[PDB]
């Protein structure tokens, strides 16, 4: 079921009930980046 | 169409004095003849204020960071510079919220919500046509619209008197941004009018997003221009005031607690 | 939401419209607002 996904990465956490629909494309330190680039990633993944 | 206008004037910085402004209801219950503490986020007294006097050079309107909360004001005849732009990226993959008017009563809405480099209300200046109120532009992954009820909601430029000093007090908490609304006549020539004005619980929001980062939107008079209007802008933090209640049951008077050795023994 | 036990009788405020109730020195009720539009001060003791 490849459908939905969740996130695991944020630089923080929540505060609460604060929603974002955001998929960055993640990099440890800022850094826009085109991912898979090294240290260049995504956050979301499916379930399984 | 991310259109773009020139004449930018970035002033001093002018600093005004945070007199006595920002008390409201703290919550919805009633009081009365009686003396209550409460430790809220609340704007601190009598302290630094950032002005915004635009002219047709000064178009005030960079990017400010929103520090939880901003106390705002508006100087203004028949109601300019409508339009709060509030998220966090500012652009296409920013989630955003939007709180702008059909001239006639309030639209506000949260999406993916790209922005131009600077947008313009192209309001006329004998007319006061909003001719270019496009900003809800693109559509996908969003969340929410809201739409209230239609009052006297005018535009255009005017002489005379400081009669709408509209004080707009935007508080976050768990995603909820309070909104409160309160009213008061002044002319001043450019600056802050000394005195109080009891804002009041108008309206919260259960929207829930990550507010950093916010504009104000002007009208551009028709190419921008402005008249003699001034808005204010001050950050707010958590301290403890006590409050006055009369036996009318109002808001009559408020002393910080982290003011003042005075002030901090009278609400001792 | 409010139950409890007392000794009804007409309100006598400059009551707001947002507000509902009274609290009046520490978290005592004593003036409500009817939800079928009437307006009620709410004096607890009965007797006792």
């Amino acid at each position: 079921n490849y459908n939905y996904k969740y996130r695991y990465l944020r630089h923080g956490k929540l505060r609460p009930f604060e929603r974002d629909i955001s998929n960055v494309p993640f990099s440890p330190d800022g850094k826009p980046c085109t991912p898979p680039a090294l240290n260049c990633y995504w956050p979301l993944n499916d379930y399984g | 169409r991310c259109t773009t206008f020139d004449d930018v004037q970035a002033p001093n910085y002018t600093q005004h004095t945070s007199s006595m402004r920002g008390v409201y209801y703290p919550d919805e219950i009633f009081r009365s003849d009686t003396l209550y503490l409460t430790q809220d986020l609340f704007l601190p007294f009598y302290s630094n204020v950032t002005g915004f006097h635009t002219i047709n050079h000064t178009f005030g309107n960079p990017v400010i960071p929103f520090k939880d909360g901003i106390y705002f004001a508006a100087t203004e005849k028949s109601n300019v510079v409508r339009g709060w732009v509030f998220g966090s990226t500012m652009n296409n993959k920013s989630q955003s919220v939007i709180i702008i008017n059909n001239s006639t009563n309030v639209v506000i809405r949260a999406c993916n919500f790209e922005l131009c480099d600077n947008p313009f209300f192209a309001v006329s200046k004998p007319m006061g046509t909003q001719t270019h109120t496009m900003i809800f532009d693109n559509a996908f992954n969003c969340t929410f619209e809201y739409i209230s009820d239609a009052f006297s909601l005018d535009v255009s430029e005017k002489s005379g008197n400081f009669k709408h000093l509209r004080e707009f007090v935007f508080k976050n908490k768990d995603g909820f941004l309070y909104v409160y609304k309160g009213y008061q006549p002044i002319d001043v020539v450019r600056d802050l009018p000394s005195g109080f004005n009891t804002l009041k619980p108008i309206f919260k929001l259960p929207l829930g997003i990550n507010i950093t980062n916010f504009r104000a939107i002007l009208t551009a008079f028709s190419i921008w221009g402005t008249s003699a209007a001034a808005y204010f802008v001050g950050y707010l933090k958590p301290t403890t005031f006590m409050l006055k209640y009369d036996e009318n049951g109002t808001i009559t008077d408020a002393v910080d607690c982290s003011q003042n050795p005075l002030a901090e023994l009278k609400c001792s | 939401g409010l139950t409890g036990t007392g000794v009804l009788t007409p309100s006598s405020k400059r009551f707001q419209p947002f507000q509902q109730f009274g609290r009046d020195v520490s978290d005592f009720t004593d003036s409500v607002r009817d939800p079928k539009t009437s307006e009620i001060l709410d004096i607890s003791p009965c007797s006792f």
